[PDB]
């Protein structure tokens, strides 16, 4: 329903049971474990090679050979430390299924 | 932009009518300010009257939250009035994330 | 008086006014590196060129008064162009110290990097380095990490009295030093290394002795010689080392 | 080295013109009567030209004569590229690299100085004759080949005429304005 | 260089008639092997051409971020701000 | 509708024989009477119906600027100073104006005098010329010791002082402001341009900038009919521009000619080496050093007018012919433009200092061949950002003639990178 | 790599900055994995809290050997900083995507 | 790429690698790195109080890649078993300057660390 990071396009298996009882409840974790490895395999065969950082140096810290050279790059990773992000304002909440649950960070 | 937004709204217009249906109402005991930013909705809830207002949101044929699963405080000092408790809800069949707060 | 509005919004200022002046009245603090507080206005930077409602060409806020009832944004697409790329002018030739530079946090270029600066990349080769000028027993001043500016130039002939700094050069192997090798006269010119926003100017005695991080500030009256009062003093754990200037509309015109 | 002052054997030691003291009070004259700070841009050229190389204590004592911030008027001369720093013998000469002139072959006049006079290009000569020194625009581009010495500019000059006027230049002056064509149209 | 008590490293002094130290006793204190900069002035001064020059500890592969030094001053030694190696000419 | 060069008609031409007397019978202070007991108000009209423009490079109307002072009120007196030096490289307006004839350019401040309100004329020469300026102050000697301006010369009551003053050679006589601040006695600098120009305040007084071919033509708009200059040349720009070409070329000279000319026809008159736009390779600016260089397929249809070279790339400031040959690297020559702003820069404005030093650095690495190919197209963002945030115009100076590059050429500039990497890298 | 992930998905929805292409596809690769941890807990822990000696040690040499991807993809045993609001910290080195897909197939 | 017990590291001709910034010090969760600096007789400054505790420490890697000048390089450490607390954290360099022991498989495994895996 509320795709994170590239979902929707990965082939997930939602294991429900029956009855809410202590058995149930635990068949559909192992039935969640065989049908976890079609997750990882597509994970495995779709692959864009780039980049792992955000290019933003104010928000992820550069490379080591990147800012030894560099001057805005070095400024911007001694600024991301002491007072780092600089966060916009603002109330914000956040959820992704947990194996147990939910996290939701407020 | 490829790097540089989330995501773009769509949805929001959408949202934005749930910040005009609650308001059509239109109670003083419940309502006053509606805040709806990030695809996302806030109501803060006058004290007097907080029960009514989450039988509401629950059961209801337009808007089926019913599980209120969250519920955080805020500490701030800033305002004359100290702490506010925030309701974090969700629903399962309807699939939104709704906010109701105290002042 | 005349009204002029800045960022839609409309604010009253006199006949005679600057816009980084008057941009300070409607709350909004344009990027700044020539004072506005105490010492003369003066160009050589460009930093704070803000573009008008109607105007081909964009105008520095130092300089240009309003005058008439125009409009100007401070949140303008094309302030936010010349803002990033100006920064990468200044850091072209800029000498690399920020760990081992005495200021860190306290450095004014420094935090501008970070909120108006251009993040992504930094094209340079080949920075120029001037040799180190003379200085007796206050302010160990390093001529590489100065941004040749003209804030202290100003500062010796006017506040402090006898002038001392300027201008050596003509392109970039211009120096802000004094040229002859002669020390500086004490009075007032300790100020000067609280003066400067970058780490050129800093004090022997808190050089390299504490960052900005971690040092707690309390304010604390003067307790050598009369008159002089508000002065905040950094703890840094148990024993204080770094003594720093606190404003004052009255007591102290923002030196001590 | 532009910003650096030597301390050794050139720094107390310099002498103020005595002959010349009632034509430099007159200097101050021409401009404004008062607030006058004009007349040290001007002698300063005039101290260059009575004593050749200016030192730092001939430009204090330059100073205390028409009463200034002795931190401003060394300042002012640091900036100007008329006035000479270091060192400078009876005649120096300064050839023009500038793209005007360069399109019609300057540095073919350059390397035929360098090598007849002898030494490196930004060296000067060891006997202190003729001093090279790399110059921008002199003034005068009609011509291709420009050179300026001491007071009066030569214009254009060949490879091998630029090599005979230095040579003949060691004994007896030779203006040569317009060696190759009339200065007005050619 | 050592006095009654332990070694200093670093500049450290131990106790002044043994008063506050009383711990490193039964336990030896430790020692850094040369630690008052015995070896940075050990190295030897490399020779330049150019009015400067841009130093590095070992290329992009070891710790050492670009500084240009100037060596114009003749009478100054002219270190960079990592290193402790001095350029003349 | 097209015009015609000269056709014995100059407002300055004589070279052969001038000095004091020999001037003043071909054509010197023969209504010199005249415009002295004429009203101020009159006299400033005399240049504003005409129409004049700019002979210094700037492209601002020379009646508008002379009348923006006006001067209804003032405590302080009125001193109005003329640029004599050359700052752009490839231009005769001081080896010609100053040195040939001072007899026009000594005439010219008592002629702009009574009109502008000026109680002294300041005249500012090169510092490498010093027998070209030296020929200036005799003319002034002779003129202040016979009696045709100062005190009460001339049957005018109003004085006018003429004083020469050595320059420094560099940015102190380029811009406005900058030849206030380098007659005031304080180091060559600029002041700040947008707050007050030259009529608010420089130098501790209402003043005027003033060039030396501008100055040298108001005597002889004043003298002959107002009609006589506005006739020649286009429906904007008005009068005649002496323009000298230098370079690739049979025989170099400057001459005199008149407005909204063809640059085939102009270096024609020359000669230009092997072919003008036939067999060599045209690589020729407009402009002296301001104006970026001209392609050669659109040379014909450009004018020598500033109205109509506005249209075509960038407007000619300086307006001289400086030609360059096939044979000879067009990425070699444009280095050294740059190479000449990168030591004329004050040292104020930091896109300047530490922006046209930047410059020069990344475009010596053209001439070898080592720069990558994706480094072309990054230059052109910086470049064209030093011209809209500077207080003068000398970092506009080093920014048109790069953009140059990028426009017209590129595959040139991409043949010796790509030659040299196959080669050495 | 669930942990943070919740977290740094709320930054990343604060500043209103998306990911790398390649991050969200890590992020999704140790985002099963750790369900891989998490659900085998929820049976070899639970199964010894009534009494199943067997289970436990059949999937904890399993769990050790998935420790290595953890220890080879970041410095830190269990728990590491390896998601942040910049997308992912670390690249992938050589020595895992062979890795992965041979421990997956067994 | 392994984190353990830590050691700072120094140049292959003499002297302090690390140029005491406060930096790490700012990083640190825990905050269990202490900084204060103090000019090294003439010339260089490179500290004088530098603790290092093991009562705290999450171990995160943080100081490691934070430092500009790569002095803390975490290295595959696991013996560490002391009597007291005082034996267990770390004094003013010293027995961290005793990383020398450990800085020959960090100059292998930093090999692997300039241009990222
Ligand atoms: C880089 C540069 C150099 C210049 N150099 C000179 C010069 O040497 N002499 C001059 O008369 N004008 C020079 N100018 C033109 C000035 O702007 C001049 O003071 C004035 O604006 C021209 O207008 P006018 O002819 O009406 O006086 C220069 C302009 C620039 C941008
Ligand atoms: S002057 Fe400021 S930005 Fe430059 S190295 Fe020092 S602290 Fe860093
Ligand atoms: S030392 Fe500081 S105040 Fe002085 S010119 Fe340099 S940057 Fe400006
Ligand atoms: S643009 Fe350059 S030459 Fe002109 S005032 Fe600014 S720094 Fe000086
Ligand atoms: S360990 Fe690195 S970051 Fe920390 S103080 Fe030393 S040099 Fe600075
Ligand atoms: S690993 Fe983390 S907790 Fe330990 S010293 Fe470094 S930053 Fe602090
Ligand atoms: S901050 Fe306004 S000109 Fe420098
Ligand atoms: S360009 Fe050579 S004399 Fe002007
Ligand atoms: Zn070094």
């Amino acid at each position: 329903t509320q795709p994170y990071d590239v979902y929707d396009q990965v082939e997930f298996d939602v294991p429900i049971g029956s009855r809410g009882d202590c058995y149930d409840r635990y068949l559909c974790r192992v039935e969640e474990m065989r049908q976890s490895i079609r997750i990882i395999s597509q994970c495995l065969n779709k692959m864009p090679p780039g980049e792992i950082k955000v290019d933003d140096a104010k928000v992820s810290p550069p490379k080591r050979a990147e800012m030894k050279t560099s001057m805005e790059s070095l400024i911007h990773h001694f600024k991301l430390y002491t007072e780092g992000y600089q966060v916009p304002p603002g109330a914000t909440y956040t959820a992704i299924e947990a194996p147990k649950g939910e996290f939701g960070v407020y | 932009r490829p790097t540089v937004r989330p995501r773009n709204d769509v949805a929001h217009k959408q949202l934005s009518a749930f910040g005009e249906y609650v308001a059509e109402i239109l109670p003083k005991y419940v309502q006053q300010v509606q805040v709806s930013c990030f695809n996302e909705l806030e109501i803060c809830i006058h004290p007097d009257g907080v029960i009514p207002v989450l039988t509401f949101l629950r059961d209801h044929s337009n808007a089926q939250f019913k599980s209120l699963a969250d519920l955080t405080a805020v500490d701030i000092p800033t305002r004359q009035n100290r702490f506010e408790i925030v309701y974090n809800l969700l629903s399962l069949r309807f699939n939104s994330r709704i906010r109701v707060k105290t002042y | 008086l005349i009204e002029v509005f800045v960022d839609g919004q409309s604010v009253m200022v006199e006949p005679g006014t600057t816009v980084l002046q008057a941009c300070e009245k409607v709350g909004m603090q344009i990027p700044r590196f020539c004072y506005h507080e105490r010492l003369s206005v003066a160009g050589n930077c460009r930093m704070c060129l803000v573009e008008i409602e109607k105007a081909p060409k964009v105008v520095a806020a130092c300089a240009m008064p309003v005058m008439k009832g125009w409009n100007i944004l401070t949140n303008s697409e094309k302030t936010k162009k010349a803002r990033e790329g100006v920064m990468e002018f200044l850091l072209a030739n800029h000498p690399l110290d920020c760990p081992i530079c005495d200021q860190g946090g306290e450095c004014d270029l420094q935090d501008q990097s970070m909120m108006f600066g251009s993040d992504r990349s930094r094209f340079l080769e080949g920075k120029r380095a001037v040799e180190d000028k003379n200085i007796g027993p206050l302010v160990k001043t390093i001529m590489t990490r100065c941004i040749q500016c003209t804030r202290c130039i100003r500062f010796a002939s006017e506040i402090a009295g006898v002038d001392d700094l300027g201008t050596t050069g003509r392109g970039n192997d211009m120096q802000v030093g004094t040229y002859i090798e002669k020390m500086f006269m004490s009075e007032l010119s300790g100020n000067i290394i609280d003066i400067c926003p970058v780490g050129a100017l800093t004090x022997x005695x808190x050089x390299x002795x504490x960052x900005x991080x971690x040092x707690x500030x309390x304010x604390x009256x003067x307790x050598x010689x009369x008159x002089x009062x508000x002065x905040x003093x950094x703890x840094x754990x148990x024993x204080x080392x770094x003594x720093x200037x606190x404003x004052x509309x009255x007591x102290x015109x923002x030196x001590x | 080295v532009h910003r650096d002052t030597p301390e050794n054997n050139p720094e107390t030691p310099f002498d103020f013109t005595p002959e010349n003291y009632k034509r430099i009070e007159a200097i101050v004259k021409n401009y404004p009567e008062g607030h006058k700070a004009a007349a040290v841009l001007p002698v300063l050229d005039l101290a260059q030209r009575q004593n050749g190389w200016l030192p730092i204590s001939a430009m204090n004592k330059v100073a205390e004569i028409l009463q200034v911030p002795p931190m401003r008027v060394y300042e002012v001369a640091t900036f100007y590229t008329m006035y000479n720093r270091k060192p400078v013998g009876k005649y120096h000469i300064q050839v023009c690299t500038t793209t005007p002139c360069m399109l019609r072959n300057s540095d073919s006049i350059l390397e035929a100085i360098q090598k007849k006079l002898g030494i490196k290009v930004g060296e000067t000569t060891p006997d202190k004759l003729f001093t090279l020194i790399e110059v921008e625009c002199l003034g005068a581009c009609v011509n291709a080949p420009m050179v300026q010495i001491n007071d009066n500019y030569y214009e254009d000059l060949t490879p091998k005429d630029i090599e005979e006027i230095i040579d003949e230049l060691k004994a007896g002056k030779i203006p040569k304005p317009g060696p190759r064509s009339g200065r007005f149209s050619c | 260089x050592x006095x009654x008590x332990x070694x200093x490293x670093x500049x450290x002094x131990x106790x002044x008639x043994x008063x506050x130290x009383x711990x490193x006793x039964x336990x030896x204190x430790x020692x850094x092997x040369x630690x008052x900069x015995x070896x940075x002035x050990x190295x030897x001064x490399x020779x330049x051409x150019x009015x400067x020059x841009x130093c590095d500890g070992g290329g992009g592969a070891l710790g050492h971020p670009r500084v240009y030094i100037n060596l114009d001053k003749e009478t100054k030694t002219g270190t960079c701000g990592y290193c402790g190696l001095q350029f003349r000419q | 509708s097209l015009k015609d060069e000269d056709r014995i008609f100059t407002n300055l031409y004589g070279r052969h024989d001038w000095r004091l007397k020999g001037a003043q019978s071909r054509g010197d202070w023969y209504k010199t009477k005249e415009i002295l007991l004429k009203g101020p108000d009159w006299i400033l009209g005399e240049v504003k119906t005409s129409g004049l423009r700019g002979r210094g490079g700037a492209g601002f109307p020379t009646g508008l600027k002379w009348s923006f002072m006006n001067k209804p009120s003032d405590g302080r007196p009125k001193y109005l100073v003329v640029n004599a030096d050359e700052g752009e490289p490839g231009t005769c307006k001081d080896r010609e104006i100053i040195r040939h004839d001072p007899h026009k350019l000594v005439e010219g401040c008592l002629v702009g005098g009574r009109a502008m309100g000026a109680r002294a004329a300041y005249i500012y020469i090169r510092g490498e010329f010093y027998n070209e300026a030296s020929n200036l102050q005799v003319a002034i000697r002779e003129a202040y010791e016979a009696g045709l301006i100062g005190k009460n010369a001339c049957g005018s009551g109003y004085d006018f002082d003429v004083f020469v003053v050595r320059g420094a050679g560099a940015y102190i006589c380029g811009e406005e402001t900058a030849l206030i601040e380098s007659i005031e006695g304080k180091q060559g600098k600029p002041r700040l341009k947008p707050p007050f120009p030259a009529d608010v305040g420089v130098f501790g007084c209402p003043t005027t900038v003033a060039n030396v071919e501008t100055v040298a033509v108001s005597p002889t708009i004043c003298r002959r009919g107002g009609a006589w200059f506005a006739s020649f040349g286009r429906e904007r720009n008005s009068g005649t521009k002496l323009f000298n070409i230098s370079g690739h070329v049979n025989n170099p000279c400057t001459v005199e000619e008149e407005m909204s000319v063809p640059l085939k026809e102009l270096i024609e008159k020359h000669a230009g080496g092997v072919t003008g736009g036939w067999d060599n390779l045209l690589a020729v600016i407009p402009g002296g050093s301001s104006t970026p260089l001209i392609p050669k397929s659109v040379c014909e249809t450009v004018l020598m007018d500033f109205d109509a070279l506005i249209q075509a790339q960038t407007g000619l400031g300086t307006a001289a012919v400086i030609v360059m040959d096939r044979s000879t690297d067009i990425v070699k020559a444009i280095a050294r433009l740059i190479e000449f702003y990168k030591h004329e820069s004050c040292g104020q404005c930091t896109p300047c200092r530490e922006g046209v030093d930047w410059m020069n650095k990344v475009m010596a690495r053209f001439v070898r061949g080592d720069a990558r190919p994706a480094e072309i197209d990054s230059l052109w963002e910086i470049s064209k950002q030093i011209e809209g945030h500077t207080i003068c115009a000398l970092g506009d100076g080093a920014a048109w003639p790069v953009q140059g590059l990028i426009r017209h050429f590129r595959p040139e500039l991409e043949e010796r990178m790509q030659q040299f990497a196959q080669q050495h890298q | 790599m669930c942990n943070e992930q919740a977290y740094s998905l709320a930054v990343e929805k604060l500043l209103n900055i998306r990911p790398p292409p390649r991050a969200q596809w890590i992020r999704v690769l140790f985002g099963e994995i750790t369900r891989l941890l998490n659900h085998i807990m929820a049976v070899t822990t639970h199964a010894l809290d009534i009494g199943a000696m067997t289970p436990f040690f059949w999937m904890f040499e399993e769990r050790e050997k998935m420790f290595e991807f953890y220890e080879r993809v970041s410095g830190a045993r269990m728990h590491a900083a390896y998601v942040r609001p910049g997308g992912v910290h670390q690249d992938l080195p050589l020595g895992l995507m062979d890795d992965i897909y041979e421990f997956s197939k067994n | 790429r392994f984190r353990g017990e830590h050691a700072l590291r120094r140049y292959p001709s003499g002297e302090e690698r690390c140029i005491a910034c406060k930096l790490c010090e700012a990083v640190c969760p825990a905050q269990a790195i202490t900084i204060e600096a103090e000019p090294r007789a003439d010339g260089s400054r490179r500290t004088t109080r530098y603790d290092i505790d093991m009562t705290k420490c999450i171990y995160c890697g943080f100081c490691q890649e934070a430092c500009p000048v790569d002095a803390i390089v975490e290295g595959p450490n696991f013996e560490f078993s002391t009597e007291t607390h005082e034996e267990l954290l770390y004094n003013k360099e010293k027995l961290l300057n005793n990383g020398d022991k450990w800085e020959a498989e960090i100059a292998a495994n930093i090999q692997a660390d300039y241009l990222y895996r």
